[PDB]
RNA sequence: AGGGUGAAAAGAACCCCCAUCGGGGAGUGAAAUAGAACAUGAAACCGUAAGCUCUCAAGCAGUGGGAGGGGGACCAGACC
RNA sequence: GACAACUCUCUCUAAGGAACUCGGCAAAAUAGCCCCGUAACUUCGGGAGAAGGGGUGCCCCCUCACAAAGGGGGUCGAAGU
RNA sequence: CUAUAACGGUCCUAAGGUAGCGAAAUUCCUUGUCGGGUAAGUUCCGACCCGCACGAAAGGCGUAACGAUCUGGGCACUGUCUCGGAGAGAGGCUCGGUGAAAUAGACAUGUCUGUGAAGAUGCGGACUACCUGCACCUGGACAGAAAGACCCUAUGAAGCU
RNA sequence: UUCACAUCGACGGGAAGGUUUGGCACCUCGAUGUCGGCUCUUCGCCACCUGGGGCUGUAGUAUGUUCCAAGGGUUGGGCUGUUCGCCCAUUAAAGCGGUACGUGAGCUGGGUUCAGAACGUCGUGAGACAGUUCGGUCCAUAUCCGGUGUGGGCGUUAGAGCAUUGAGAGGACCUUUCCCUAGUACGAGAGGACCGGGAAGGACGCACCUCUGGUGUACCAGUUAUCGUGCCCACGGUAAACGCUGGGUAGCCAAGUGCGGAGCGGAUAACUGCUGAAAGCAUCUAAGUAGUAAGCCCACCCCAAGAUGAGUGCUCUCCUA
RNA sequence: AGAGAAGGUCACGGCGAGACGAGCCGUUUAUCAUUACGAUAGGUGUCAAGUGGAAGUGCAGUGAUGUAUGCAGCUGAGGCAUCCUAACAGACCCACAGACUUGAAC
């Protein structure tokens, strides 16, 4: 449930703290979006001397949100904030270590991040 | 209209869950059935020029039916009932009056039914719950909030167009679901489980059929 | 749309609903038959039958909740002296409703309760 | 708003016959609360 | 701004409805259908009864044709 | 009495948080007392309650109550001006 | 080297704008241009100067503090918004009692497309349409409300210079 | 490249349309309230995307130009009072216009058209500028028509209770990406298909509350201050229309849960054709006939005999003297 | 004229139906059982469910407080039983075998 203007948490080695979500890709004329969902992004604080800088517009999926996921089997999964992941077209992650834990769903589009996790 | 086969009614008893074997989970809807399912009368081209098939249900006291209606049904001697609904077909030579009908030879496993019942009445309500219109500010100075604004152009046209969407009574009307799988079937209980949500309260009146298809069932035209 | 809503709103608020019952059972105990509307009598058929649920079990906590409703202090003393034989025997209808003419000023349809 | 002319005589009297017409209605209920009252029967009425 | 019972108050004993107001008879008077909020009492307006008549319509409402029905001191192939 | 729309006066509202809008209009938030700590600039008076942080209930003791404040210990709750 | 003109010449005035400031509460061209801020800035800040038409007590340039002042940005906050939803109260709705008002040529008061003082329920043609109420919404009746307050006229009126 | 007409097309010519700026000043001065925006529609095509074709200087992918086609769709933001327009990120595409530059007895009032004040400029001056700037009251209980819904009466030829045909009417038939076919056809290579099939989505619509949660002034619990129940304990009232908070069943609701959009059915438009005269040839046709569009009609969903053309069928009733 | 045909309306008790009308259910609540029809609402009983461990008493502690009795206590708009109360009394409208013609039957 990610609407632009809305502030995520970085949880990957890209070297950012902070996004902001202004389209999103992928769902035709929609302005929400859920956990492998890929977005538009506005970098808003960075980290000094990386190669990121404060103001550029990247690629990035969802990994967490504090809306909830369903599952199949009942199971429903809820973070307690909103994180992404930076990207590139082939939807490979520009960080190479990856922080918190991802959701069994992503290995359809995003295997890289899946084996990068510590827990899943 | 014309059916692709033959229906029987039943009461919406709740809504529950159903836990496959392998774990996944479907929203399911229970369907319960009352004593009567016995058809009453049967039409036919000769006498009334179409094809069909009457069905009663829910047996009640014999004291509670009209004179008249008593008679309709003593003709096939068949048991007092409340309801009525017809069933159009294509050929009915395979029925008769005082003939049960029972929904598991007619329905197995993971056949497409479509259910059709009374909806929930809502009353008369406004514009964004009927038409889902958008709503006015609610603050900068505005007056209208949940107005529907403008109903015309000006002094071309000069009337109100017919059919505007307006407010009115909402629900309470019939509707009909299409295309719901059935998950399981227990002859033990005389119930039936069907997938989906179904049209109205615990205790509502609908008609299940087989799943009418345009180009494979019924005939086009 | 009240789809499910079983209660008497009376045309007053929760404050005044809560007062104006609990009022009402205060003269009913003592006086055993009534003259008001039909609206409130209806609604007062729950909070009698529970008051004379609490005697039947004539406990200390069953006693407090009632000084809590009941206004008066003396009428839930002597609530609990005489119930036990009186409808040692009856399980629920406590009472029932008399109709009777309306009122002359806003035609009321007004109605008799007593305690059977 | 505002009417743009005067109702004439005999559309006026229509819509007070309809007005008028709910007596005829509460008579019936009346005369109905009457004839089930003379007799002494009914346990659920105090007339005094 | 608000005038007019009647020749004369003789302004209605008494009885019924009746808590009053008010009304119905009685009695008064040429007249009470002049009864006091009262003299002659037009029109708009609100009504009751009787005769014909409208619920597939549409129209500045009538007019020229006039089906069917009704009506009356003159008469009637007339008239309303 | 009843508890439709719609209007007004009020309360809460998941995820997001000005994307609304001429404009953060309106609403929301902040709030007391005791400590710590308070910038550029300045007419040296101010700025200043700057900002920004911590504590706050009840019970026992220290304590002699010294009107206080403070310290120590214990305890209830999601939440102690 | 272009480009500018420290400098010089000439005409006309009583004299030809000095300090400081400057697309400004002043800049027509104009969203001037460069830079900063924003993912993106006709607004905002800084600077340049081509000052249409700044300028020294109708004062000029700055200025701490102050402002229910104008103006831009940010943190926090939130139903402002995405996108609405639920609930309480007073009205609305029903019954009984009391009981107005603006308005009003008479009104038996449909739509379309034509016609017409050029925008018709009222005329023409076709279509549609049983009669009569209640609760709701206002497109039209060039609706109501104020002998247009804008413009023009009067050998009108008044205030001011 | 040669070749006027694949695509542009000078020089000039002939038209339609009534959305631009204007000319005329015919209706309105005892009033026809404005620019833009919000909400809510509805039509037109001179077609931005989606469907189907022709030509190409069309290898393929992707275009270009043009025909049929208006069924449906045509985003969210930054600046601006704006329209227009520029920019950011996307999208199948982010179409042009009419309806008093649609819509103020439906809304807003930022702009313009009052009174205050100020800068610049003009004027000796009062004052003035289609120059700028700060500020600045938008009333209204629907009579009729019209429109959304819901009743009654009467009629339908004796009077009724149920079940129904469907003339007519509406709603909805939308769309993106990926995979397979296939790295195949094509092409030197780069690069990369038509047709057909199968999945996952978007938007919209009809329903639902088992699930996840909102609200929940029925209810449960915690707690501050104060009054009262003789006092302690324990309870109740008030702190608007919960004193403030923490949870909450049913109900309602979406963010939640299911379903939906089908047809090798009919007739056509553009186009391609078959057979084949006038015209011994040729010709898609002035006989006949076949393929084929998101379009048209039916089919799908709901309403429906006030369909006065008032229907159809089953059943019932019509007593006494 | 009498009397009240089918059936409808009011009235009585209610609704997952509803602005009011309308629409739907019910109006003495059965007896038999292999079986389904005669519980409308409220109350009562019971169960699901929600809140989360009542009061009183005892124990521990100087005390605040904790702890045992105790899935307690309260609630129970919902489900199932139960006629305990109220659906009592009853009232109104309503019954010409369906005019006239023609044909075919009889
Ligand atoms: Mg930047
Ligand atoms: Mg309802
Ligand atoms: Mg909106
Ligand atoms: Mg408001
Ligand atoms: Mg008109
Ligand atoms: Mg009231
Ligand atoms: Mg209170
Ligand atoms: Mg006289
Ligand atoms: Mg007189
Ligand atoms: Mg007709
Ligand atoms: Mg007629
Ligand atoms: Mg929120
Ligand atoms: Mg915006
Ligand atoms: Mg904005
Ligand atoms: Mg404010
Ligand atoms: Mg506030
Ligand atoms: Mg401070
Ligand atoms: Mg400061
Ligand atoms: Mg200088
Ligand atoms: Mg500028
Ligand atoms: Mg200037
Ligand atoms: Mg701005
Ligand atoms: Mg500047
Ligand atoms: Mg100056
Ligand atoms: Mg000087
Ligand atoms: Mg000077
Ligand atoms: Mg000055
Ligand atoms: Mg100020
Ligand atoms: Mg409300
Ligand atoms: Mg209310
Ligand atoms: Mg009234
Ligand atoms: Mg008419
Ligand atoms: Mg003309
Ligand atoms: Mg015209
Ligand atoms: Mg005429
Ligand atoms: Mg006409
Ligand atoms: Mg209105
Ligand atoms: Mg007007
Ligand atoms: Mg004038
Ligand atoms: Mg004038
Ligand atoms: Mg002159
Ligand atoms: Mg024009
Ligand atoms: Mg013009
Ligand atoms: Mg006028
Ligand atoms: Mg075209
Ligand atoms: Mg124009
Ligand atoms: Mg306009
Ligand atoms: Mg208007
Ligand atoms: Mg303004
Ligand atoms: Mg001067
Ligand atoms: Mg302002
Ligand atoms: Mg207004
Ligand atoms: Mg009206
Ligand atoms: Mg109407
Ligand atoms: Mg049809
Ligand atoms: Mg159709
Ligand atoms: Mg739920
Ligand atoms: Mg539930
Ligand atoms: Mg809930
Ligand atoms: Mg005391
Ligand atoms: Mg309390
Ligand atoms: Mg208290
Ligand atoms: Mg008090
Ligand atoms: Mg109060
Ligand atoms: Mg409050
Ligand atoms: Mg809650
Ligand atoms: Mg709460
Ligand atoms: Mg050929
Ligand atoms: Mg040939
Ligand atoms: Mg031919
Ligand atoms: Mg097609
Ligand atoms: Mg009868
Ligand atoms: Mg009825
Ligand atoms: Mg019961
Ligand atoms: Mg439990
Ligand atoms: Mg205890
Ligand atoms: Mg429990
Ligand atoms: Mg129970
Ligand atoms: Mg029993």
């Amino acid at each position: 449930m990610i609407q632009p203007q809305t502030h995520l948490n970085v949880a990957d080695n890209s070297g950012a703290r902070e996004l902001m979500c202004i389209r999103i890709i992928g769902a035709s004329n929609r302005r929400y979006a859920r956990i492998g969902d890929v977005i538009v992004a506005v970098i808003k604080e960075a980290i000094p001397n990386t190669p990121l800088e404060r103001s550029e517009v990247i690629r990035a999926v969802v990994v967490r949100t504090c809306k909830e996921l369903k599952r199949d089997n009942g199971m429903i999964i809820r973070y307690d904030d909103n994180a992404a992941v930076i990207i590139d077209q082939e939807g490979n992650p520009k960080g190479t270590r990856i922080f918190g834990a991802i959701a069994r769903e992503l290995r359809q589009k995003f295997a890289k991040i899946v084996s990068l996790a510590p827990e899943v | 209209s014309v059916d692709a086969g033959i229906g029987v009614m039943g009461t919406k008893l709740g809504m529950m869950s159903f836990f496959e074997e392998d774990g996944t989970v479907v929203p399911v809807t229970v369907i319960g059935f009352k004593e009567g399912n016995i058809v009453t009368q049967v039409k036919t081209e000769s006498t009334d020029g179409y094809n069909a098939v009457q069905v009663g249900y829910e047996r009640l006291r014999d004291r509670k039916l009209t004179m008249p209606e008593r008679g309709h049904l003593n003709k096939a001697g068949v048991i007092p009932m409340r309801h009525l609904q017809e069933f159009r077909l294509v050929s009915v030579d395979d029925f008769t009056p005082s003939q049960k009908l029972l929904f598991e030879e007619l329905f197995k496993e993971g056949d497409m039914v479509d259910i059709s019942g009374t909806t929930i009445g809502k009353g008369f309500q406004g514009g964004i719950k009927r038409h889902n219109f958008k709503r006015g500010l609610m603050t900068h100075g505005s007056k209208s909030h949940r107005a529907l604004g403008s109903i015309g152009a000006g002094t071309t046209p000069g009337h109100v167009y017919k059919g505007k969407k307006m407010p009115g009574r909402m629900g309470g009307t019939k509707t009909k679901i299409r295309k719901l799988k059935i998950m399981k079937i227990d002859t033990d209980l005389r119930v039936v489980m069907i997938k989906g949500a179904v049209p109205g309260k615990p205790g509502n009146l609908l008609r299940l059929a087989p799943a009418k298809i345009v180009g494979k069932n019924i005939p086009k035209n | 749309m009240k789809h499910g809503r079983k209660i008497h709103r009376l045309s007053r608020p929760a404050d005044q609903r809560r007062a104006l019952l609990r009022g009402l059972t205060t003269q009913l105990l003592k006086h055993g038959r009534i003259k008001t509307t039909r609206a409130k009598a209806s609604a007062m058929r729950k909070y009698v039958d529970k008051m004379i649920t609490l005697a039947k079990e004539g406990s200390l906590h069953k006693r407090r909740q009632a000084l809590g409703f009941i206004y008066e202090k003396q009428i839930v003393h002597a609530l609990f002296a005489e119930v036990p034989e009186r409808y040692g025997d009856r399980n629920g209808g406590y009472t029932r409703i008399i109709r009777t003419l309306p009122r002359r000023g806003d035609n009321a349809p007004m109605a008799y309760i007593e305690l059977v | 708003a505002v009417p743009k002319k005067r109702t004439s005589i005999y559309k006026k009297r229509i819509r007070k016959n309809i007005w008028k017409k709910k007596g005829y209605w509460a008579a019936l209920k009346a005369f109905s609360l009457a004839k089930s009252l003379s007799t002494g029967n009914s346990k659920s009425f105090f007339v005094r």
